[PDB]
């Protein structure tokens, strides 16, 4: 299996680089405001109709467009989930949400995360499922790419004051990248047997005397959206292990490619726009080293598995409690690192029921800041804040001034990256601090001992870091959790995007300079060993007491 | 719910009310 | 600012991604894949016997027992779609495993002493239709005793319904159960 | 190493910091909070409290108050005395007692009055030799004053009554005669208080490297505040809690005081380095800025002069033989004491060498420098051999009817436009010739500025001296630009010009007019020929008095940043590795199965903290010898200088807490205190 474990990652990274290579060539047109060669004036039909005048925007005007989109993107969704009963295509007569669970998911779907604290097929009703979710992941993914495009444009431009047009970005990204590529994947799921219809709930006369009701709905159209846009909120409660969403192992390997289909190609587009490709080919290189290590730990931590299983008289100690036999043990091990290093939120294997080491590493790779091949948009500027830190301490420890991509980096451009990196490990030691004090948050656990502490910690670590992966033993339908996470997901996102647009605002008016004795070559793996020794370090400085009281205490006991 | 419980929380909030104010400025 | 370009773009993306996109999948779904997109149901005549994806509850002695389910109201309840979220360090899981261990030994007296882990441990989705062939081969002698059938046709029947993946390591060799227990029942006559 | 009179005078400033005025040092203030409320626990522990071991928490409290008292001892030694702004420039105004006349006419009742009562519009008398008490205009008399306070020149300037040239300024020194003046402005608006209040409160700008790691002073504590102060809600659920005496001490051990004391550790290091270059420094900030200065400013008077403002090759003349002419130049310099007369005596031994003439064997009435005629002179013969300026003698030439030839003015067309100060000598009523006194420069001066421009540094020369004087010397000094005839307020607006550009500026001057420009400057270099006001206002003082020796200052400052980045890689990897030494040992109260994380075989969670604080106390101490005794640099590229720095000091940053805690925990075991 060790060769099968080695082949599984090495097949996965190799096919990923082949698919993401031309996609990085494609997005480089969109960064430079160069229209795609398929449709050029076809766009100009639409911007006349929408009144989007292709006018340039500074960061204060740019940031209030995205935040204006997301708040407006919530106000429709916050009204749909209340008046869900008044909306068509409901196969049952399902009432609308309670207002706390209305508020939590209305935050959750705008905010690239989709913390589901319910069951969709029991509660959602095919129209807030359709026109409140599938329309919203296509925003939140594009709302991430609109940020990181305004970050890359802040590096390649010289002494301007503008960052493109916001509304032109979002229409190019959705209608030419997010829509048609997800259309090709959604047709692929049905070929292997996913579910996509508008039928009402068909009952089943079983082969035994019992019965069961089957759920239906527009699932396979939604299913290719969230795996592309790193969004994770599936139709069902088994939101990727359910067979209607992932019926074959071949649909799994496309889904795993889908979670890094965009946020790897953004690194290729990063190297192409900035001239030298090696700036991306170290940035790609600095995430795989954390990735390949953190997968092979979890694959080893499941071949070990529970020793109590073989003690009770089973065949082997291989943990198949919280997994799916339709998929592999190693393949559930690969996905659980993939779906938690990449801010996605999909679940093929109930992470609460892993081993102790197998649950620490997904809990680790969120708390790092969601950098290691992270979320669509939110991974790459989540990385580029750490890049502006490891460059910053490097010039601080040589003596000269920091200078990255030719531009000098001053104090105002460094207070902000000290702010944004001190948000997503601030909230998870304020949210988890707030829950573990009170009797509201402690009442919703499932298991005693130090592992039940992780069920509180993994939730807020999947809230401020905007993942959406759930232990789901945590009964999070109480109004305390539904108000805690909705505050932890709003600030953990828009307390990052706002200081990015202040970072990406300030790097535009500056100008690149020549090489010097202060300019490090920011490529080459003699510098990557400084980045990973910083990206892993801020997660180590903030969470080793948070984790040794969690799954490490489970592991030793 | 006591002065040996909640008043330690108010102190640590004040240090973040201090350190962040020390981080916004080059005082 | 905050007017016709700012508002109508969000309206237009609503009209695409909820208007165009799900029905464009739905129209292209039935036009190309009519059986899967409707649900991949199995209907003997007009008797909906469940899909080839879900798995019913199988407590019959002359059937294959699937993986234990542990959904909300009852095992294999597609109104729940949850999973047994019990920790490894939870002793209450060790109660529930020890139930399923001793239940299978009394149910499978002529089988091996060890038990394959898939039959005793639950599934993540709660609706796992599938087990490995090695576990399916372990519960041969109970079923062949009940249905009064021979092994070499039964292993021929299991290999008939053994969905292997495209490569070795993408998944596992997979045995469907609902198609297997229906064809077992049609083989009775 | 410093004299103890300097050292012990600074600990009084240390103990005054300890109230709520250390909140501007963000790391050590949090150390002060824990050290405050470890004593609040321990004093309440001995009186009555739930914990029992007071001797434990006492030594917890003890070394922290040693640490704050040390880290403020290091900083007050290093920072300064950097804004010891104006004492001697201020102390003149407190000693500004002045005689005044009770009646506006000359020959009135006089009384020496201190400077408080000298309000606007007061009849005040200035006799010769004294200074000017306040601003205003001269109403009676005529005299020559020296305006070195406002212009920085040792040249006497005219000051008459009844004219445009009457606006006196309070602070300058009178030389020749009496003057009756009257105060035109209110007290507090006088030019001294226009200069005192402009020097004091003028704020230094911190260097961007200094600003940089003060963020990582804070960007590590905000991590370490949260990861400690949330254990008590993370452990109290998990059975027993962690006690407050641990968690307050656990908060303070992890706080990066290693990079907290780094600001002073580079401060006192270069402070010891500048003494080797014959340079007294007074600020640790001022040492590090020397490796970054791109524009440095000069005063051409005092620094580029030598206080001389005097020369000649010989004496030009118009058809007049030089022999009795230059002998009269000796005669026109016998009675004078100023070196301007003495250089003419040195000119007398250049060519004609007729020095052998005693002062009183010649029997001449020594005419002092007047103010009505504005000339000195001597009467040995029947003739009057008078010495004076150009235009003052132009009164005396017309006073005796004759007219001097215009070629004498054509000498002035050459003397002034060489940048010299002219002098005319007249025997009787007959003009002899023009004596030209120009500046001389110190030494090998152009060879320094040639090096100084090739180190990427501009060179601007600033004065209140004339343009036509300064333009020739600007060509004779190799400087880039020159601004002449400038007020001292214009020097700050020039430094505020270049510090608007984000650039570090190094003023070098001598006079009290330069004391504003020595305030807002970064490397403010004083001069020993300069006054005791500018030495106070100066952030750094030469001992050998060469203004061009910023080159040795930069080659020390560039050594400092090479050693500064070396100390960071130690200290920025010290406190990160300190974090792994203390956190796993601080868990055994909560879960007993976390004993396996006690890597260094430590005795108790109480044991490791006592070793940590003492490790956190030695390490601020040991930086200063690690900045001095043991010091390293070698010029490299951008890349491998980091690679050279991570092997030597970065890998050393990991071991020292893992080494140091295992040492101190055994000294708490072999002696066995607790
Ligand atoms: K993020």
């Amino acid at each position: 299996m060790a060769a099968q474990g080695f082949l599984l990652i090495a097949t996965f990274l190799l096919v990923l680089m082949v698919l993401a290579r031309p996609l990085g060539s494609g997005l480089a047109r969109l960064i430079n405001d160069i229209p795609l060669p398929g449709t050029t004036g076809v766009e100009r039909v639409l911007f006349r109709a929408l009144g989007v005048s292709d006018r340039e925007m500074n960061w204060k005007q740019y940031l209030c467009a995205i935040l204006g989109l997301n708040m407006l993107g919530l106000a429709v969704l916050f009204f749909m989930l209340l008046g869900q009963h008044y909306l068509p295509l409901n196969p049952q007569q399902l009432p609308g949400l309670s207002w706390d669970l209305a508020l939590n998911t209305a935050v959750s779907f705008v905010t690239n995360t989709n913390w589901q604290s319910y069951s969709g097929e029991t509660t959602l009703s095919y129209f807030s499922q359709m026109a409140g979710l599938t329309v919203q992941n296509f925003l939140s993914a594009a709302s991430g790419i609109a940020v990181i495009f305004a970050l890359i444009r802040a590096f390649t431009r010289q002494s301007m004051s503008t960052l493109g047009n916001a509304w032109v970005d979002l229409l190019r990204i959705t209608l030419w990248v997010l829509v048609p590529v997800a259309l090709l994947i959604a047709l692929f799921f049905i070929q292997q047997g996913a579910l996509q219809n508008f039928l009402p709930y068909q009952a089943v006369n079983t082969v035994e005397g019992a019965q069961q009701l089957l759920p239906m709905g527009p699932v396979a159209s939604q299913e290719a959206i969230k795996m592309l846009g790193t969004n994770g909120g599936g139709f069902f409660n088994a939101n990727s292990s359910h067979p209607f969403e992932n019926p074959t192992a071949l649909t799994n390997f496309v889904q795993m490619l889908a979670i890094f289909l965009i946020p790897t190609a953004l690194c290729f587009a990063f190297g192409e726009v900035m001239g030298d490709r090696r700036q991306g080919r170290m940035l790609l290189w600095a995430m795989s080293v954390i990735f390949v290590i953190c997968v092979g730990v979890v694959m080893w931590a499941e071949v070990q598995g529970n020793p109590h299983l073989l003690a009770l008289g089973t065949d082997s100690s291989i943990n198949m409690e919280g997994k799916e036999s339709r998929f592999g043990v190693l393949v559930s091990s690969l996905f659980a690192v993939v779906t938690t290093a990449a801010s996605c939120g999909a679940v093929i294997a109930m992470h609460d029921s892993f081993t102790a080491l197998g649950g620490m590493v997904p809990m680790w790779l969120m708390q790092i800041g969601e950098v290691v091949f992270g979320g669509v948009g939110s991974g790459l500027y989540g990385m580029m804040l750490f890049v502006l830190l490891a460059v910053f301490i490097a010039g601080l420890m040589i003596g000269r001034t920091p200078e990255y991509l030719g531009k000098k980096i001053d104090v105002r451009e460094m207070k902000l990256t000290a702010l944004a990196i001190l948000v997503t490990p601030t909230l998870v030691l304020m949210g988890a601090a707030l829950a573990m004090m009170t009797d509201a948050g402690r009442s919703a656990m499932l298991n005693p001992g130090p592992h039940g502490f992780s069920e509180v910690l993994y939730a807020v670590s999947s809230a401020a870091n905007n993942n959406g992966s759930a232990f789901a033993g945590l009964s999070a339908n109480s109004p305390f959790w539904n108000c805690l996470l909705a505050f932890c997901m709003f600030v953990g996102r828009f307390g990052v995007i706002i200081p990015v647009m202040a970072i990406a605002g300030s790097l535009v008016s500056k100008k690149s300079q020549a090489a010097s004795s202060g300019t490090l070559p920011t490529h080459g793996p003699l510098f990557v060993g400084l980045l990973i020794g910083t990206v892993l370090l801020v997660g180590a400085l903030t969470f080793i007491p948070a984790l040794a009281l969690g799954p490490v205490a489970e592991y030793l006991s | 719910m006591s002065a040996g419980v909640i008043t330690g929380v108010l102190l640590v909030f004040l240090l973040l009310g201090y350190l962040v104010y020390a981080l916004i400025n080059a005082e | 600012s905050g007017l016709r370009p700012a508002l109508s773009t969000f309206i237009f993306l609503l009209l695409i991604t909820g208007g165009v996109y799900p029905l464009l999948t739905t129209v292209l779904g039935q036009w190309w894949f009519p059986w899967q997109a409707n649900g991949s149901l199995i209907r003997e005549g007009d008797t909906v016997r469940g899909s080839a994806l879900i798995g019913q509850n199988f407590t019959g002695n002359g059937y294959f027992h699937g993986r234990p389910s542990a959904t909300a109201e009852m095992p294999y309840n597609p109104q729940a779609s949850g999973g047994s979220n019990l920790a490894v360090s939870n002793p209450e899981l060790d109660k529930l495993i020890a139930a399923r261990v001793a239940a299978l030994r009394a149910a499978n007296p002529d089988a091996s002493a060890s038990v394959p882990v898939e039959l005793v441990t639950a599934s993540a989705s709660g609706l796992d239709n599938n087990i490995t062939p090695q576990a399916a081969a372990w519960q041969i002698p109970r079923v062949a005793k009940a249905r009064n059938l021979s092994v070499e046709q039964l292993t021929q029947l299991i290999a008939k319904y053994s969905q292997q993946p495209l490569v070795k390591y993408i998944g596992q060799p997979v045995v469907n159960i609902v198609e297997l227990n229906l064809a077992l029942d049609k083989l009775d006559e | 190493f410093e004299p103890t009179l300097v050292v012990q005078a600074l600990k009084e400033a240390v103990k005054k910091l300890n109230p709520q005025a250390q909140w501007r040092n963000p790391v050590m203030f949090i150390v002060w909070i824990g050290s405050l409320l470890t004593t609040c626990i321990s004093i309440a522990m001995a009186s009555g409290a739930m914990p029992g071991n007071a001797l434990f928490s006492a030594a917890i409290s003890g070394w922290l108050w040693i640490t704050v008292l040390f880290a403020n001892f290091a900083e007050a030694l290093a920072e300064g005395r950097s804004k010891a702004q104006a004492n001697s420039l201020k102390g003149v105004k407190k000693t500004a007692f002045a005689r005044k006349l009770r009646e506006p006419k000359y020959g009135a009742a006089a009384d020496k009055v201190p400077a408080d009562q000298l309000r606007k519009g007061d009849i005040v008398l200035v006799e010769a030799g004294d200074i000017i008490p306040c601003d205003g205009e001269v109403i009676e008399g005529g005299a020559s004053v020296d305006e070195s306070a406002i212009t920085g020149e040792s040249a006497p300037v005219i000051r008459e009554s009844g004219g445009d040239f009457a606006s006196v300024t309070g602070g300058t020194r009178i030389l020749s005669d009496w003057l009756v003046i009257e105060c035109s402005v209110n007290p507090g608006e006088t030019f001294l208080d226009r200069m005192i209040a402009m020097v004091e409160g003028a704020q230094r700008r911190k260097t961007p490297n200094e600003i940089a790691l003060t963020i990582l002073l804070i960007a590590l504590t905000i991590v370490f505040l949260l990861a400690t102060a949330t254990l008590w809600p993370f452990s109290a659920w998990g059975g027993n809690a962690v006690s407050v005496t641990v968690l307050v001490a656990l908060l303070v051990c992890l706080i990066p005081t290693t990079i907290g004391g780094l600001l002073s550790a580079i401060g006192v290091a270069g402070m010891s380095r500048m003494l080797g270059a014959n340079v007294i420094a007074t600020s640790g900030r001022a040492v590090e800025a020397a490796g970054d200065v791109d524009v440095l400013l000069l005063d051409k008077t005092g620094t580029i002069t030598l206080g001389n403002r005097q020369a000649s090759e010989f004496i030009p003349a118009q058809g007049v033989d030089e022999k009795t002419l230059a002998d009269a130049a000796q005669l026109a310099s016998l009675a004078d004491e100023t070196p301007e007369g003495r250089s003419i005596v040195i000119l007398a031994k250049q060519r004609f060498n007729l020095r052998e003439r005693d002062v009183q064997s010649l029997h001449a009435t020594f005419v002092p420098f007047t103010a009505q005629s504005r000339m000195s002179g001597i009467n040995i013969d029947n003739r009057m051999i008078r010495k004076g300026s150009v235009d003052a003698i132009r009164r005396h030439v017309e006073a005796n009817g004759g007219h001097f030839p215009t070629d004498v003015d054509q000498k002035v067309d050459q003397v002034a436009r060489q940048g010299a100060t002219p002098l005319v000598v007249v025997e009787g009523s007959r003009v002899l010739g023009v004596i030209a006194l120009k500046d001389i420069v110190k030494g090998g001066i152009k060879e320094r500025f040639a090096q100084l421009r090739k180190m990427g540094i501009k060179t601007v020369m600033i004065t209140g001296d004339n343009r036509l004087t300064a333009a020739a010397i600007a060509a004779e000094a190799g400087v880039d630009d020159f601004l002449a005839e400038a007020t001292p307020e214009a020097k700050l607006a020039l430094i505020r010009q270049y510090q608007a550009e984000g650039r570090l500026v190094a003023m070098t001057g001598d006079g009290t007019n330069d004391a504003p420009a020595l305030a807002q400057a970064d490397v403010a270099v004083a001069m020993n020929s300069g006054t005791q006001a500018a030495k106070e206002a100066g952030n750094m003082v030469d001992l050998d008095s060469n203004p061009t020796k910023l080159i040795e200052v930069v080659h020390i400052g560039k050594q400092m940043l090479m050693t500064r980045g070396s100390l960071t890689t130690f200290s920025i990897a010290n406190d990160v590795a300190k974090y792994f030494a203390i956190i796993p040992a601080a868990f055994a109260a909560t879960y007993p199965q976390l004993n396996a994380l006690n890597i260094m075989c430590l005795h108790s969670p109480d044991s490791a903290i006592l070793s940590a604080v003492i490790f956190n106390a030695l390490i601020i101490v040991f930086l200063i010898p690690l900045a001095l005794k043991g010091v390293s640099y070698k010029p490299l590229t951008a890349s491998a200088m980091l690679r050279r720095n991570l092997w030597i000091y970065g890998l050393g940053g990991l071991l020292v807490p893992f080494i140091g805690i295992k040492v101190i925990d055994l000294l708490l075991t072999v002696c066995g205190l607790v």
